[PDB]
RNA sequence: CCGAGGGUAGGGCCCGUGACUGGGGCGAAGUCGUAACAAGGUAGCUGUACCGGAAGGUGCGGCUGGAU
RNA sequence: UGGGAGAGGGUGGUGGAAUUCCCGGAGUAGCGGUGAAAUGCGCAGAUACCGGGAGGAACGCCGAUGGCGAAGGCAGCCACCUGGUCCACCCGUGACGCUGAGGCGCGAAAGCGUGGGGAGCAAACCGGAUUAGAUACCCGGGUAGUCCACGCCCUAAACG
RNA sequence: CGAUGUCGGCUCGUCGCAUCCUGGGGCUGAAGAAGGUCCCAAGGGUUGGGCUGUUCGCCCAUUAAAGCGGCACGCGAGCUG
RNA sequence: GAAUGCCGGCAUGAGUAACGAUAAAGAGGGUGAGAAUCCCUCUCGCCGUAAGCCCAAGGGUUCCUACGCAAUGGUCGUCAGCGUAGGGUUAGGCGGGACCUAAGGUGAAGCCGAAAGGCGUAGCCGAAGGGCAGCCGGUUAAUAUUCCGGCCCUUCCCGCAGGUGCGAUGGGGGGACGCUCUAGGCUAGGGGGACCGGAGCCAUGGACGAGCCCGGCCAGAAGCGCAGGGUGGGAGGUAGGCAAAUCCGCCUCCCAACAAGCUCUGCGUGGUGGGGAAGCCCGGGUGACAACCCCCCGAAGCCAGGGAGCCAAGAAAAGCCUCUAAGCACAACCUGCGGGAACCCGUACCGCAAACCGACACAGGUGGGCGGGUGCAAGAGCACUCAGGCGCGCGGGAGAACCCUCGCCAAGGAACUCUGCAAGUUGGCCCCGUAACUUCGGGAGAAGGGGUGCUCCCUGGGGUGAUGAGCCCCGGGGAGCCGCAGUGAACAGGCUCUGGCGACUGUUUACCAAAAACACAGCUCUCUGCGAACUCGUAAGAGGAGGUAUAGGGAGCGACGCUUGCCCGGUGCCGGAAGGUCAAGGGGAGGGGUGCAAGCCCCGAACCGAAGCCCCGGUGAACGGCGGCCGUAACUAUAACGGUCCUAAGGUAGCGAAAUUCCUUGUCGGGUAAGUUCCGACCUGCACGAAAAGCGUAACGACCGGAGCGCUGUCUCGGCGAGGGACCCGGUGAAAUUGAACUGGCCGUGAAGAUGCGGCCUACCCGUGGCAGGACGAAAAGACCCCGUGGAGCUUUACUGCAGCC
RNA sequence: GAGCUAGCCCUGGCCAGGGUGAAGCUGGGGUGAGACCCAGUGGAGGCCCGAACCGGUGGGGGAUGCAAACCCCUCGGAUGA
């Protein structure tokens, strides 16, 4: 539920932030914490490798466990739900009757005080982690192994999910966030249910600084350049592209295909996104 | 206003300084050309 | 002190007028098409929406004040 | 108090038919479409047939001159939540009633906002015909929209 | 072209006369008044404003008149820009 | 003898400009060969959120003292940051090191690269961050938290005593954190005192006074008091914290839980140690047995790791505490006490500046802390002033033009001008009041107005204290008084109407452009399934991102509102298992050279054979493009309508003489006495038009138009006045420029604009202050223009390559 | 060569005073319950005025300068990109 504000500045008309509503505590696990080192966009070259970042608001690195199939049939207490400003999604806090502790991408729906496990025994509710064969096929999930044992690599950003589509062999059929349709092994671990923060999208940043916050400096269009900067650079007066639009680079960026041609990884893409 | 030279000893230590020089095959032969041509000090002088 | 009124400044309502513009009424024999009345030759009407020199057409839903 | 009928309303779930697309198979010279045609699709293997999958929308028969709602309107099936209404008994209150300027709420379709969704259909639009013309009627394409959530709009041959 | 700064304005003038006004004339289709046309005449004078960068031009209000042109389209080691 | 030649020397301009902030000087007395300039004294002026004081950097002896004045000092010099010499900087506690980590750097392991080298986990280095023990006063010509005095403290070693499972680079805890706002209690600091101490003072009309003037403290260990921070206790289970673990975490139970207790800081008190003014007399002495007390204001600092709210979600590692592991438990560790031990480097001085960065003793630049009082609503603003520090290292006259900075002005009031450029006006606070339009916030300080001092009387609430007094912060009412004038000085908006552009706050051409440009939230297209795309790198490796399609790259557009039409023929991109073409390679019909021959050697057709291209489709918020002629209506005119040629399609909505209109000052209307600009219209739009977006839009703007009100030295039209220069005298003394010069006007002449030639005219010799017409004046080997088979940046369907990709 | 300048990384510091008065909270009204309205409290913001600090708008001076970009008056931002 996005909050908007009364227009008492200019920047204050269309500035809306997230609720916070589903967060429940405010500072984070000091064990779970280290410092996250910001670039800059700079490589260690030293060169910056990505335009525009930089200056953003300081940031601790919430340590998460997208392995999950680490604690097997431990079951684990949902004790609070916290911002990460590493992310989009929220972040839970498990207890594990271990006594150890660790963060998850806090799925949606998800109660503090209800209790998760991984393995593949799990019972089908949201916040539970089984190998993708286990999970029957229709359900919605996300925090998904592309690779067993790899590590939860689709489906982590708010309000995203996958969901089940079929079977085939070793492999299950998902429809990945992007309306891809793949086969990933059906040994990999997923998390049941969709992830949370879902009014994420919905957020007006309001203003320039808000971007500034965020770590994004300001984008140059190359239209506003010189040619010894870019391909749409130069012109007396303003001037349309005057060539297929074209990165600093000089490669076409309105619709040329830029997946490597032969990768291994075809043999397992059924369709391609959509939309 | 604000000119050029803005001196700092650590800054000139270690931007010039001998050891700086040493750590590099382009400083060595400055080091070495200084040498050939007798100059009495190869590196600035910093107080340090 | 109050005080006719005068001055200054800013408001409200109305009347007249205005380059140009919008449609409206009217006008014996103008131009274009033929939408409606017969199933009017695509049943008609309708609220809305979009489009079209024009009457109109078409989508959606509604009515019989439609027919055989 | 005891019962009844009902597509009354809201949420969730869920079943089969059909179309479209996709993949596999089989198979070949046309299919489609009309008043007749043409555009269109088809030897890069379409149409017609079988099997597999995906997805959206509408619920055949029952179904009626039928039923329910104040109206707009409401139809597969299931559960839950909920409104109205009628009948029987003649038990309780004792005129506590009728209407109703304003007010408030509801209010087909289309349309608008923000997300989503998109099979079929189809304003706009393109093409093929027709015609003197044809910004149409017919044919081939087709975008909003039609569908969901929330929020607006408040109109009607909202008619008995 | 080892540089002669280029429009307009301002300031300051000065000169020519093919004279705008004022002075003197002849002719007039010059009754008077007023005017036309040409001759002599450069002594002095020849306004203030609106528009535009403007020169010029048009317009307002005047005037005896609101002259034209040269001086590196006079004048940036005088100003403006 | 010339090369705007090279090096050096010396001229000219010239006793010229200048002598560096317009804060400012005068006199007396000293010294000395010599004094406006050095020392002293009195008077005057300037800074005082500094122009004073304390740190950091940087500088490097400039510090102090004696003796000097050739040069340095923009004059002088006896003086000096100058010359010569001598002296001067003292730490267990301040800063840094023998402690910790940050980015980054380096780098056992390892990875990569022709070489050089490039990466790289740990580890190591790396600080203005973490951590860690000294406060007050005195002393020197010059150092002092360093020496000394007083009172405090830290660690290391050895010992004694008491206690304990002791033991770590290993586990854990803690260290440990943002922004805004903020409570209580304190301190720093400050104001008053009719109280306390003090040398004195009574003037000039008055005052011997509750008079004037001066001062009325600082540090302190344990103990105690006030205010805060930190922190649950016990037990049982336990599979997690890469071994172990009694610790930590997780579960349960019991108790304690605004509390308490324990612990730790701040403030106060505190043995005790210091300090202690004006004035007077010679830095010293006195004052003085100095007094050292009460009231008030009160932090941004302290308690602190406090509290609250918010979204953009806010270092690490050590010290420390706890756990246990090897081991050792004759050890070891903890507490208390005693004796001993405690190293290296900095320390002078300047430090908003004459000692640093600017070639200069240069009106510039340079981070942190303190920064007093009064009044002005506040404040670090402004005026004046304390402490303290200065008068800016040339002076003396004069009282021209002219310049600069400043003041005033009769009548007029933008007539000035490209333009109200500039300068006026307005100006703070309190109160009254306030329009269109609006996105409901705003527009708004709209506009426009009234009030503002001093005195007496009455009185309300807040803080302190006690509820009173007193001090203190805001006031309210009444009655008066004075002036030209009460924010009486200083600091302090001119206002309105209407248009263009850009939504807005922001950003920019360091040093001629701040804008309409860039950015911006927001919209759309496109790519990307993760060892992502993309980017940098030969690579390894990085960034992307310890992110995962609600994400990330690229591109255009640019809040918001209403919208964004037609064309896919050409280019691009996307799709297309057919066909056509297509390289190496496969294939080898069939030839050729040579040898006696086996053979060896060579050419070689059909045919098979990728991407690319052809070819078939798709696609516009992809590159882009969106017609011509002729005719027609019952007045005329004009054509809703028709005809025909052409196209891939013929520009829709909206707008239009426009940031676009050539003709053009289009035409009409408005505003004006008059309007090439402006605003409103019209539409034959030379040459608008829909994300190189189209049309609007409240608010915003040191943007650019147009108008009005106010007010003016802008102007008619100039006058006067001030100061700093200019001018004269004394001191010091440049510059570009310069073939030589004994350097006039006119009309001619001449390479076509003559001081220099001809003819004539004019003219005694040399300066000083002024003005700028000439010396085609100076400056710059024209930046325009051309030329050179000169150069460079940039473009592309110019050529040819290369990386990259296929 | 990044001791100037540009961007970024790490770690520190700075921003007088005044104004405006968002959400929320409380209470009151309102209703079937609500929406919502009023008051108080509250103290938000690339909010407003204005020093420091950061700038460099217009004009004037300077132009062998005090200065190879300065000076005076004026003006922009000043809790934020
Ligand atoms: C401008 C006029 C051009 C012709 C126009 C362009 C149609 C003709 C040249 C002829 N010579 C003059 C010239 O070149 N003057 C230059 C001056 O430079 C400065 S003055 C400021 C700049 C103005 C003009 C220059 C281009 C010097 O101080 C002057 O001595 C002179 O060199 C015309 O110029
Ligand atoms: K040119
Ligand atoms: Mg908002
Ligand atoms: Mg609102
Ligand atoms: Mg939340
Ligand atoms: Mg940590
Ligand atoms: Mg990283
Ligand atoms: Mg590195
Ligand atoms: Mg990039
Ligand atoms: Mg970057
Ligand atoms: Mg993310
Ligand atoms: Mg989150
Ligand atoms: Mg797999
Ligand atoms: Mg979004
Ligand atoms: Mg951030
Ligand atoms: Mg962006
Ligand atoms: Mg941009
Ligand atoms: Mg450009
Ligand atoms: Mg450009
Ligand atoms: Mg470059
Ligand atoms: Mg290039
Ligand atoms: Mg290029
Ligand atoms: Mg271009
Ligand atoms: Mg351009
Ligand atoms: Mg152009
Ligand atoms: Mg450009
Ligand atoms: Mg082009
Ligand atoms: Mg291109
Ligand atoms: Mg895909
Ligand atoms: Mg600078
Ligand atoms: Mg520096
Ligand atoms: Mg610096
Ligand atoms: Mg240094
Ligand atoms: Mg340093
Ligand atoms: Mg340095
Ligand atoms: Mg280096
Ligand atoms: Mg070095
Ligand atoms: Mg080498
Ligand atoms: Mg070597
Ligand atoms: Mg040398
Ligand atoms: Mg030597
Ligand atoms: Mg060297
Ligand atoms: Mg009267
Ligand atoms: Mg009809
Ligand atoms: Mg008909
Ligand atoms: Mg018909
Ligand atoms: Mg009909
Ligand atoms: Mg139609
Ligand atoms: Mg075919
Ligand atoms: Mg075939
Ligand atoms: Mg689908
Ligand atoms: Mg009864
Ligand atoms: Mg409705
Ligand atoms: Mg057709
Ligand atoms: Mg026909
Ligand atoms: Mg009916
Ligand atoms: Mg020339
Ligand atoms: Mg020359
Ligand atoms: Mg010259
Ligand atoms: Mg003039
Ligand atoms: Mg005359
Ligand atoms: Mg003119
Ligand atoms: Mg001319
Ligand atoms: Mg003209
Ligand atoms: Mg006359
Ligand atoms: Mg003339
Ligand atoms: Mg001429
Ligand atoms: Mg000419
Ligand atoms: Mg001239
Ligand atoms: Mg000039
Ligand atoms: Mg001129
Ligand atoms: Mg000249
Ligand atoms: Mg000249
Ligand atoms: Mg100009
Ligand atoms: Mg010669
Ligand atoms: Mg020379
Ligand atoms: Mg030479
Ligand atoms: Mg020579
Ligand atoms: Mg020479
Ligand atoms: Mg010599
Ligand atoms: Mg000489
Ligand atoms: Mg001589
Ligand atoms: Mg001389
Ligand atoms: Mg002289
Ligand atoms: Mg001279
Ligand atoms: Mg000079
Ligand atoms: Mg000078
Ligand atoms: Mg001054
Ligand atoms: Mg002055
Ligand atoms: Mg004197
Ligand atoms: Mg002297
Ligand atoms: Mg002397
Ligand atoms: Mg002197
Ligand atoms: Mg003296
Ligand atoms: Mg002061
Ligand atoms: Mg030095
Ligand atoms: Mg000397
Ligand atoms: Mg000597
Ligand atoms: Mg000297
Ligand atoms: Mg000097
Ligand atoms: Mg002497
Ligand atoms: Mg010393
Ligand atoms: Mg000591
Ligand atoms: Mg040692
Ligand atoms: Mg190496
Ligand atoms: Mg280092
Ligand atoms: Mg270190
Ligand atoms: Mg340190
Ligand atoms: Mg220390
Ligand atoms: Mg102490
Ligand atoms: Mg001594
Ligand atoms: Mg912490
Ligand atoms: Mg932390
Ligand atoms: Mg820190
Ligand atoms: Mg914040
Ligand atoms: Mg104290
Ligand atoms: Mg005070
Ligand atoms: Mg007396
Ligand atoms: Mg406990
Ligand atoms: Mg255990
Ligand atoms: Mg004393
Ligand atoms: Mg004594
Ligand atoms: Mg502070
Ligand atoms: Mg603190
Ligand atoms: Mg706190
Ligand atoms: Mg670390
Ligand atoms: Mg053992
Ligand atoms: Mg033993
Ligand atoms: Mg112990
Ligand atoms: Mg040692
Ligand atoms: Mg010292
Ligand atoms: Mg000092
Ligand atoms: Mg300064
Ligand atoms: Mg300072
Ligand atoms: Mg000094
Ligand atoms: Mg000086
Ligand atoms: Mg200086
Ligand atoms: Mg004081
Ligand atoms: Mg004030
Ligand atoms: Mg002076
Ligand atoms: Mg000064
Ligand atoms: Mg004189
Ligand atoms: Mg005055
Ligand atoms: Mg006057
Ligand atoms: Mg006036
Ligand atoms: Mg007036
Ligand atoms: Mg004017
Ligand atoms: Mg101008
Ligand atoms: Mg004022
Ligand atoms: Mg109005
Ligand atoms: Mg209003
Ligand atoms: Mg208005
Ligand atoms: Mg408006
Ligand atoms: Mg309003
Ligand atoms: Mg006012
Ligand atoms: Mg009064
Ligand atoms: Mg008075
Ligand atoms: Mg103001
Ligand atoms: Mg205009
Ligand atoms: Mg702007
Ligand atoms: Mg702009
Ligand atoms: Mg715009
Ligand atoms: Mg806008
Ligand atoms: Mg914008
Ligand atoms: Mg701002
Ligand atoms: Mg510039
Ligand atoms: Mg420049
Ligand atoms: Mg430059
Ligand atoms: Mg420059
Ligand atoms: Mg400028
Ligand atoms: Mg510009
Ligand atoms: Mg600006
Ligand atoms: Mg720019
Ligand atoms: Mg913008
Ligand atoms: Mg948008
Ligand atoms: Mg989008
Ligand atoms: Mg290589
Ligand atoms: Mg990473
Ligand atoms: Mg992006
Ligand atoms: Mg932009
Ligand atoms: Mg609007
Ligand atoms: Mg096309
Ligand atoms: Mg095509
Ligand atoms: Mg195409
Ligand atoms: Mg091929
Ligand atoms: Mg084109
Ligand atoms: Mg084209
Ligand atoms: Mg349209
Ligand atoms: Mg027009
Ligand atoms: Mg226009
Ligand atoms: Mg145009
Ligand atoms: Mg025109
Ligand atoms: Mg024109
Ligand atoms: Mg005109
Ligand atoms: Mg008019
Ligand atoms: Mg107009
Ligand atoms: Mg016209
Ligand atoms: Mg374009
Ligand atoms: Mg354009
Ligand atoms: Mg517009
Ligand atoms: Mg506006
Ligand atoms: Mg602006
Ligand atoms: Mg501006
Ligand atoms: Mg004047
Ligand atoms: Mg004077
Ligand atoms: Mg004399
Ligand atoms: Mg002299
Ligand atoms: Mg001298
Ligand atoms: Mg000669
Ligand atoms: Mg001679
Ligand atoms: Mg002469
Ligand atoms: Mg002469
Ligand atoms: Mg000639
Ligand atoms: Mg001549
Ligand atoms: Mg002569
Ligand atoms: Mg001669
Ligand atoms: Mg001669
Ligand atoms: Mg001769
Ligand atoms: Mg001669
Ligand atoms: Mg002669
Ligand atoms: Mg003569
Ligand atoms: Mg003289
Ligand atoms: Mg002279
Ligand atoms: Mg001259
Ligand atoms: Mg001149
Ligand atoms: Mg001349
Ligand atoms: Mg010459
Ligand atoms: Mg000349
Ligand atoms: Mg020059
Ligand atoms: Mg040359
Ligand atoms: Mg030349
Ligand atoms: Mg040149
Ligand atoms: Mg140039
Ligand atoms: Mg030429
Ligand atoms: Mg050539
Ligand atoms: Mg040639
Ligand atoms: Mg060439
Ligand atoms: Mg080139
Ligand atoms: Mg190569
Ligand atoms: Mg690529
Ligand atoms: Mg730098
Ligand atoms: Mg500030
Ligand atoms: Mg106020
Ligand atoms: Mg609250
Ligand atoms: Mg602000
Ligand atoms: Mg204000
Ligand atoms: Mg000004
Ligand atoms: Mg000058
Ligand atoms: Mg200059
Ligand atoms: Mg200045
Ligand atoms: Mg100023
Ligand atoms: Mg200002
Ligand atoms: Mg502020
Ligand atoms: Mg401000
Ligand atoms: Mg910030």
């Amino acid at each position: 539920a996005v909050k908007k504000f009364k227009p008492y500045t200019p920047s204050r008309r269309f500035m809306t932030v997230a609720d916070f509503s589903e967060i429940t505590k405010t500072e984070p696990e000091k064990s779970l914490v280290k410092p996250l080192k910001k670039t800059g966009g700079r490589n260690n070259q030293g060169r910056i490798t990505v335009r525009f970042r930089g200056g953003g608001h300081k940031r601790l690195y919430r340590i998460i466990d997208f392995k999950r199939w680490d604690k097997v049939g431990i079951p684990a207490k949902v004790a609070a739900i916290e911002y990460d400003p590493n992310r989009s999604a929220r972040i839970a806090l498990l207890h594990y009757v271990d006594g150890e502790k660790r963060y998850i991408i806090a799925p949606d729906g998800l109660q503090v005080g209800q209790q998760v496990v991984a393995g593949p025994d799990a019972p089908i509710q949201v916040g539970n982690a089984l190998p993708l064969r286990f999970i029957p096929v229709g359900t919605v999930v996300h925090a998904v192994e592309l690779e067993p044992k790899k590590g939860a690599k689709l489906a982590r950003a708010a309000g995203t999910s996958a969901q089940i589509q079929g079977r085939e062999g070793d492999y299950v059929i998902l429809r990945l966030p992007s309306g891809e349709l793949r086969k990933v092994h059906g040994e990999c671990y997923a998390t049941v249910g969709a992830v949370g923060n879902a009014d994420h999208k919905n957020i007006v940043l309001g203003k320039a600084g808000r971007s500034r916050w965020l770590g994004r400096r300001p984008h140059v269009r190359g239209a506003a350049m010189n040619p010894v900067d870019h391909p749409h650079g130069g012109g007396e007066g303003r001037a349309p592209r005057g060539r297929p639009p074209a990165s600093p680079w000089g490669w076409q960026t309105k619709g040329l295909k830029t997946r490597k041609r032969r990768k291994p990884s075809s043999r397992f893409i059924i369709a391609r996104r959509k939309k | 206003m604000k000119r050029t030279w803005q001196p700092n000893r650590r800054k000139r230590a270690k931007t010039h300084g001998f050891r700086a020089r040493m750590r590099t095959p382009g400083g060595r032969k400055v080091l070495k050309r200084r040498r050939q041509k007798g100059r009495w000090r190869l590196t600035p002088a910093v107080r340090k």
